[PDB]
RNA sequence: UCAGUAACGGCGAGUGAACAGGGAAGAGCCCAGCGCCGAAUCCCCGCCCCGCGGCGGGGCGCGGGAAAUGUGGCGUACGGA
RNA sequence: AGCGGCCCCCGGCGCGCCGGGCCCGGGUCUUCCCGGAGUCGGGUUGCUUGGGAAUGCAGCCCAAAGCGGGUGGUAAACUCC
């Protein structure tokens, strides 16, 4: 029954909505528990990394978020060929790989081949027996300064090229910019219809 | 703030607010939008013309990414590089140029709207308008785009 | 060697060879009972497709289902409603006559415990299966390494929770658009993660 | 004049380039072998045809294909798995009119 | 969070999703088929020794049973031998 | 109250041996092999879902294929990715 001025609006709540209602008096004590299980699970290993192995950089999808640069799920199979490290021992070693991932381009190839060179160079890698080593393992001097790593390891980070103030050519003033991208529109538009009468009029003037 | 309501303040009258002819009973004009072709109809003809029928095309299965284009004018173009990068370039007897990025501020389509101060830009975006690109080629300065 | 093509045998099914030893075996299989043990896999190829070892411990039951849909069991007509739900003759019911015939063969026997079922034959009013049975407790299944998850507690009635690939199909799950509405456990729990109001703190 | 990566139009996308890498295994599924087509074609050899293509065979004597194609198009599915079967009966046809011409 | 939105509906009353993005948690795998190794495979009964309040290991059994309508090993789509 | 004391019990996990088990990996090149069948899909009737010339499920008849098959949100053919 609406009066003068109001605007109309259509509520859901014709069900019944009492018998389901989800409480949120749990919230202050369930991060104390996911508190404690996070630092009882920080130090049953004790100088792993706290934050998983690293993760690779991938661009985004959907043109709106197409200029930024986060992490994912693993690398892929050429980034370990070629990086020469085997696809089982990665997993050993802390390297996330999933073997769902191709690679259309190049750029990002060489700029994961190259984070794993610097992560390859910081890894300080303990003998399985604290008596004898292998051709690759590390000296008795770092393993005295062995300790964690808290926060995500070599964090991801949007970086943006610069560039100074340039000097205008005589050339750009004669670029007419809108008139060609309606160009591009229409002749993005009549393609078929360009190359079909074309087609008629080679039927056609065969007489 | 039970103390600072209407009822409290009512209890010692008998209908409490509400009349005594016709009585506040529970729903008389049907429950929540009933009667908007029949005996609501000149609220809805009054105050929300068009509420009734249908117009246009369909579009199932409809994303907003496909159509994500904020825009931006010229008054506050010089807002995202700090002053004194307009400093320097208005200092310069040289003749150089700063060069403004919009897609890394977070717009894409450059529209003209007001008056804009004379010194020569350079715009890299990835649209334009017809004014917006009139007003810089009449300052100086050019249009880039970018994909 | 033989197994690869015994399976591009079993699909001449038009064959006037399939179309002779089905005609034949529908009978034989029709003057016995509704439920009965065989000692050997009809299809040894179909078999051990689906994890049927030829070893001790695994049991093969043989189980016939009549056919049709479902009448609503009310008296005369009657069915007191709107008439939107007067209908009885036309139903149809949500799942197939092979999990029916899963658990027919799972509840008469309940010592063991359900690994798969498949087809062997067709009449009018009849549809024949095979199902494959396993002793949890007998010792070759026990000391297994790889199979011993079957004895655990959990997978008791893997037929009447809906878990055989018979029943997989009835619930509507999967990935992608064509399956939205299954999204977190299954169709109830994408109904309960709906409506409900999450009254937060401060809101 | 010149001419920039245009982000509409016909060529339009930011400019990258490419590599060539092995294309994935399960690219292919089964293709064919030639053990395949040596027991499918000795199966097809021991059992004949089935009665829906014993009527088409026999409409395709009389050199209808139209016909024989809304026959087997009501019975079989698309007009595309019409076509690939018909393609093959022509040849299962021909190979007996090769062997009795020979 | 998108969202009370694209859509359905005597298009009236009213019902109503997902993808992307930021976060909690983070773990992945095995068989059949194709093939090669002389059933290279299990379970139970027998005697002895050790331990046995979750019935197990090693030695012996011209002592018996199931499996060629297929038991084990390598091997599964990231290619493999 | 206190990293205060004492007396019992069961473990978690660290080290010595004494036992048995298992002899296995890379890289680079030549020759071989490689996949789930009354199901996919098509017509139809009925319930269903926001899904609209029919999202899923179920029933009846028809019933496949290997440079093949399904999906690419308006039915239909010819096409390319
Ligand atoms: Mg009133
Ligand atoms: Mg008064
Ligand atoms: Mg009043
Ligand atoms: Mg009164
Ligand atoms: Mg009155
Ligand atoms: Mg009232
Ligand atoms: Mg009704
Ligand atoms: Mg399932
Ligand atoms: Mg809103
Ligand atoms: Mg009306
Ligand atoms: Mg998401
Ligand atoms: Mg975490
Ligand atoms: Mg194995
Ligand atoms: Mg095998
Ligand atoms: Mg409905
Ligand atoms: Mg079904
Ligand atoms: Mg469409
Ligand atoms: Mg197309």
């Amino acid at each position: 029954a609406p009066s003068r001025n109001g605007m109309i609006l259509k509520p859901h709540f014709h069900k019944d909505w009492q018998r389901r209602v989800a409480t949120w008096f749990n919230q202050p004590a369930r991060k104390i528990r996911r508190r404690k299980a996070r630092q009882a699970r920080a130090r049953r290993i004790a100088p792993r990394p706290a934050a998983g192995p690293i993760r690779p950089i991938v661009r985004c999808p959907t043109v709106r978020y197409h200029t930024k640069v986060r992490a994912g799920r693993g690398f892929s199979l050429e980034e370990l060929r070629v990086a020469g490290i085997h696809k089982k021992v990665a997993r050993t070693i802390g390297i996330s790989v999933d073997p769902r991932r191709r690679n259309k381009s190049t750029e990002s190839l060489q700029a994961n081949v190259q984070r794993l060179k610097e992560y390859r160079s910081k890894l300080v890698l303990f003998p399985r027996k604290p008596s004898a080593p292998k051709k690759g393992d590390s000296s008795a001097e770092e393993l005295k300064l062995a300790t964690q790593l808290t926060g995500p390891v070599m964090p991801i980070r949007n970086v943006f090229k610069k560039e100074k103030a340039r000097v205008i050519t005589e050339e750009e003033k004669n670029f007419k910019a809108f008139a060609s991208l309606r160009m591009a529109r229409a002749n993005a538009r009549l393609f078929g219809i360009r190359a079909k009468r074309a087609k008629e009029a080679a039927e056609q003037d065969v007489e | 703030p039970s103390r600072l309501r209407k009822t409290r303040k009512l209890r010692g009258h008998v209908s409490h607010g509400h009349g005594r002819i016709g009585k506040h009973r529970k729903h008389p004009g049907g429950r929540g939008n009933a009667g908007g072709m029949h005996h609501h109809r000149i609220n809805f003809d009054k105050y929300h013309p068009g509420y009734f029928g249908k117009v246009g095309m369909r579009h199932y299965h409809l994303k907003r990414n496909q159509s994500f284009c904020p825009t931006v004018n010229l008054d506050k173009l010089w807002t995202l590089v700090s002053e004194q990068t307009r400093v320097n370039a208005a200092k310069n007897k040289t003749g150089a140029a700063p060069i403004i990025d919009v897609v890394r501020s977070g717009y894409y389509k450059v529209l003209g709207k007001g008056k804009l101060p004379k010194q020569p830009v350079i715009v890299k975006a990835k649209f334009f308008s017809r004014r917006a690109e009139e007003k810089i080629k009449g300052v100086g300065g050019a249009c880039v785009l970018v994909a | 060697g033989a197994y690869k093509y015994i399976q591009e045998l079993w699909r001449k099914k038009q064959s006037d060879v399939m179309r002779f030893l089905l005609r034949v075996r529908c009978w034989q299989y029709r003057q016995l009972s509704a439920l009965h043990r065989a000692p050997r896999p009809t299809r040894p190829d179909k078999a051990r497709r689906l994890g049927y070892k030829a070893k001790q411990g695994y049991v093969i039951y043989r189980i016939r289902v009549r056919r049709g849909g479902r009448k609503r069991p009310v008296p005369k007509g009657a069915t007191y409603g709107k008439p939107v739900h007067h209908g009885v003759n036309q139903l149809k019911f949500a799942r197939s006559l092979q999990s029916v015939a899963e658990e027919r063969a799972g509840r008469h026997c309940g010592a063991l415990r359900v690994l798969n079922s498949y087809w062997v034959g067709e009449d009018s009013t009849y549809k024949f299966f095979e199902v494959i049975l396993i002793d949890p407790f007998h010792k070759a299944i026990r000391r297994n390494p790889d199979t011993q998850w079957i004895t655990k507690p959990v997978h008791k009635h893997r037929e009447m929770r809906g878990l055989t690939s018979a029943g997989r199909k009835s619930r509507g799950l999967g990935k992608g658009h064509k399956f939205h509405h299954t999204i977190g456990g299954s169709r109830r729990a994408a109904w309960r993660r709906r409506n409900t109001l999450q009254l937060h703190r401060y809101r | 004049a010149l001419r920039y990566p245009m982000a509409v139009g016909l060529n339009k996308g930011h400019k990258v380039t490419k590599n060539v890498s092995k294309p994935r295994h399960s690219r292919r599924r089964g293709r064919l072998t030639k053990h395949t087509k040596f027991v499918r074609d000795m199966i097809r050899e021991v059992c004949g045809f089935a009665p829906y293509e014993r009527r088409a065979m026999e409409l395709l004597k009389v050199s209808k294909d139209k016909r024989a194609l809304k026959f087997i198009k009501k019975r079989v599915g698309t007009h595309i798995r019409a076509k690939r079967k018909r393609e093959e009966l022509s040849s299962v046809l021909a190979a007996m009119r090769k062997a009795a011409a020979k």
